RNA sequence: CCUCCU
RNA sequence: CGGGAAGUAGCUCAGCUUGGUAGAGCACAUGGUUUGGGACCAUGGGGUCGCAGGUUCGAAUCCUGUCUUCCCGACCA
RNA sequence: GGGCUACACACGUGCUACAAUGGACAGAACAAAGGGCAGCGAAACCGCGAGGUUAAGCCAAUCCCACAAAUCUGUUCUCAGUUCGGAUCGCAGUCUGCAACUCGACUGCGUGAAGCUGGAAUCGCUAGUAAUCGCGGAUCAGCAUGCCGCGGUGAAUACGUUCC
RNA sequence: ACUGGGGCGGUCGCCUCCUAAAAGGUAACGGAGGCGCCCAAAGGUUCCCUCAGAAUGGUUGGAAAUCAUUCGCAGAGUGUAA
């Protein structure tokens, strides 16, 4: 799609030029967007998965897999091997595809949008965004969406440190805070 | 991708009722947003 | 609110003493009794010492403090709680 | 349909639905929709995207939603940063207006913590 | 059931 | 000295044996009733389970130590 | 100058509600009793409005306050914490006043809380009464859900005297 | 029955550690704990794999749920005592 092209034709050359590699083996590109829903009202409400997985499967566009617990906690009322959230690893065009409409769409679709955070890179060129609303996507109709929830969507990357991650994204439409 | 088990996902285009247009891959066919990029003013600059 | 014919309200003593530091670069605290004077744009800076009804509470001028009553920055009442 | 990213009513009247937008009442959901020139007897699900289009370009100008709760929030942070009388009212939660509390600031106060009596 | 003292 | 048993709201007691929920009576508080009390009626709130350590995802509950208070025993010479 | 306007809380008296015998909007109506001289102030014009400017008439069965409102008839809403409710708060005003911070009323725009008819208990009323709807006045610059008056619409029930 | 006299108290079979003197064995009413099962997979085999914890980022979400990266001879796990 537009923002694979996009990177190939545009982003990769300009990034080879910007940090002065070496190779373009060295420019950074996108390796993975995980989305993840933490549902912790499972442990409560059994059906909270079920309808948790149905949101994230039109969002991203693959079946998520179903995420459980690593350790029993008493403070949450968990239990090992509980289902509590589910993930979906995107790659390639179901990737772009998704990162397009996350910016070119849902991102406007945010209540009181005023750009993603420029603090939420992990130190090593990774970048994470919470999203609150899962209303945002156009998949997701309204009226049957009963329970709001929201996810975590990691976007991995090949750029060894933040200032490379955050010229790359910049260099997609990707709309960080001025 | 192991057939079967995932939604069914092909061409859609968004169309911004602002007039923008392009062509995603999704679940619906036809998207239509009230908003996009291009419209609103965090990216345009108000 | 008081009409906007009439004009902002402040007392000529208190404006009198103000504007004869602001004359020069002059700060003093200006002790006063008049919690009714709106703070004027050209009070900034200054330090007046509003009466709260016992004691001259010492007000520092901000921008922000513009447009209020000189009172407001001086509360009457002494409450702490019950028990 | 979304207008200044809310989701109104589509079963109602438009006049009605307009004043789920925060920052909309009866009055201004009336001069939007005579200024967009949209009858007020319409449903929200039987408006045409022509009509919704321009009711939305009115809507923009207007401040609502997270654009009017900033205003309206530091305005009341304001009064709390100077340490104006209303502002130590606003903080300690009690009437702002002169409203007294010997009685009857329960809306401020919250609901009552009763305490033993003489 | 009870109803302080002068 | 040896062996038991308790220790949970202001007071008296359940819950412990089966790990996941802190209960009950009186008292306390507020209202009502009465001229006013009492009684009665209605409506509430109150510990974190002696202390420490352990096992457990999780301890009033299971394990250990300690403290306090009781009870029983200390015989043949 | 401040306080009598404080606010963990408890009680008394009220106001407004909790909606469809209703809300909103529109069109027809039908009162009484009062007040007015530096006072009442029409009409006209301006302002979304509170109001403003200007000014007729009237020391009043003459003029002004003054607009009755419930009601009736349409239209819309269709049982929702809502087109119910209107607290609270933000912003912008108006008026009086030397001056509305503490501490005025009113207006516009925004906000849109509790509340789905109230436990034990407890109050009023026997008829133009109760219930409900407006209107006026004293005090008063301004400030009334209070008080004192005024009319509109207009019930139910009383067997009986045992008990309180 | 044992018993630093007997009674009374405690114990009695099995497993693990220390005492035990670097093979094995080794006593005391010496020091510490377990067992009288459990699992139809928690067994067999083939194939694939790597754990605790921390830091940093991230909706609800906290000290701690799930996600991501990095560091990470193991600081985990191995039904159960050692
Ligand atoms: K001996
Ligand atoms: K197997
Ligand atoms: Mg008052
Ligand atoms: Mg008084
Ligand atoms: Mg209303
Ligand atoms: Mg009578
Ligand atoms: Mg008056
Ligand atoms: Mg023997
Ligand atoms: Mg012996
Ligand atoms: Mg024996
Ligand atoms: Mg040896
Ligand atoms: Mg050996
Ligand atoms: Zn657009």
């Amino acid at each position: 799609n537009r923002l694979k092209e996009k990177y190939n034709k545009e982003i990769a050359p300009a990034l080879m030029t910007k940090f002065n590699y070496d190779s373009v083996m060295q420019v950074p590109k996108i390796e993975k967007i995980v989305i993840n829903m933490g549902v912790g009202d499972a442990v409560q409400n059994a059906k909270a998965i079920d309808s948790a997985v149905e949101e994230l499967t039109f969002i991203a566009g693959q079946k998520p897999v179903v995420t459980r617990a690593k350790k029993s906690i008493a403070g949450f009322r968990l239990r090992e091997g509980m289902p509590i959230g589910a993930k979906v690893t995107l790659r390639g065009e179901r990737m772009y595809d998704f990162l397009d409409k996350l910016i070119s769409v849902s991102l406007p679709r945010v209540r009181d949008f005023r750009g993603v955070s420029k603090k939420s890179f992990d130190g090593r060129g990774n970048y994470t965004l919470g999203i609150k609303e899962q209303l945002i996507f156009p998949e997701i109709d309204y009226d049957k969406v009963t329970k709001v929830r929201g996810m975590d969507i990691v976007i991995v990357t090949t750029a060894n440190t933040d200032e490379e991650a955050r010229e790359l994204l910049t260099q997609v439409g990707m709309p960080f805070q001025k | 991708m192991k057939a079967g088990i995932h939604p069914n996902f092909k061409k859609a285009t968004v169309k911004c009722a602002c007039g923008n247009e392009f062509e995603t891959g999704s679940v619906k066919e036809e998207v239509r947003v009230e908003i996009c990029s291009e419209c609103h003013p965090f990216y345009t600059g108000r | 609110a008081r009409s906007l014919k009439k004009g902002p309200f402040v007392d000529g003593h208190l404006m009198t003493k103000i504007e004869k530091l602001n004359e020069t670069d002059k700060k003093q605290v200006v002790k006063t009794w008049s919690r009714r004077s709106t703070i004027f744009p050209q009070f900034i800076g200054h330090t007046i010492a509003v009466y709260d009804g016992r004691k001259h509470v010492p007000v520092f001028i901000s921008e922000d403090m513009v447009g209020h009553k000189l009172g407001e920055f001086a509360p009457t009442r002494t409450y702490k709680g019950h028990a | 349909a979304r207008i200044a990213g809310v989701d109104i009513p589509r079963d109602k009247r438009v006049v009605i639905s307009l004043t789920y937008i925060f920052g909309i009442g009866r009055t201004t959901a009336q001069q939007v929709l005579k200024e967009a020139g949209v009858s007020e007897d319409t449903r929200v699900r039987d408006l045409t995207e022509e009509e919704l289009g321009k009711i939305r370009d009115i809507i923009d100008k207007l401040k609502v939603e997270g654009d009017l709760r900033r205003e309206v929030s530091l305005n009341i942070k304001r009064l709390i940063e100077i340490g104006s009388y209303r502002g130590i009212r606003h903080r300690r939660g009690l009437p702002v207006r002169g409203q007294n509390s010997k009685n009857n600031a329960r809306t401020r106060k919250g609901p009552r913590r009763t305490v033993a009596n003489k």
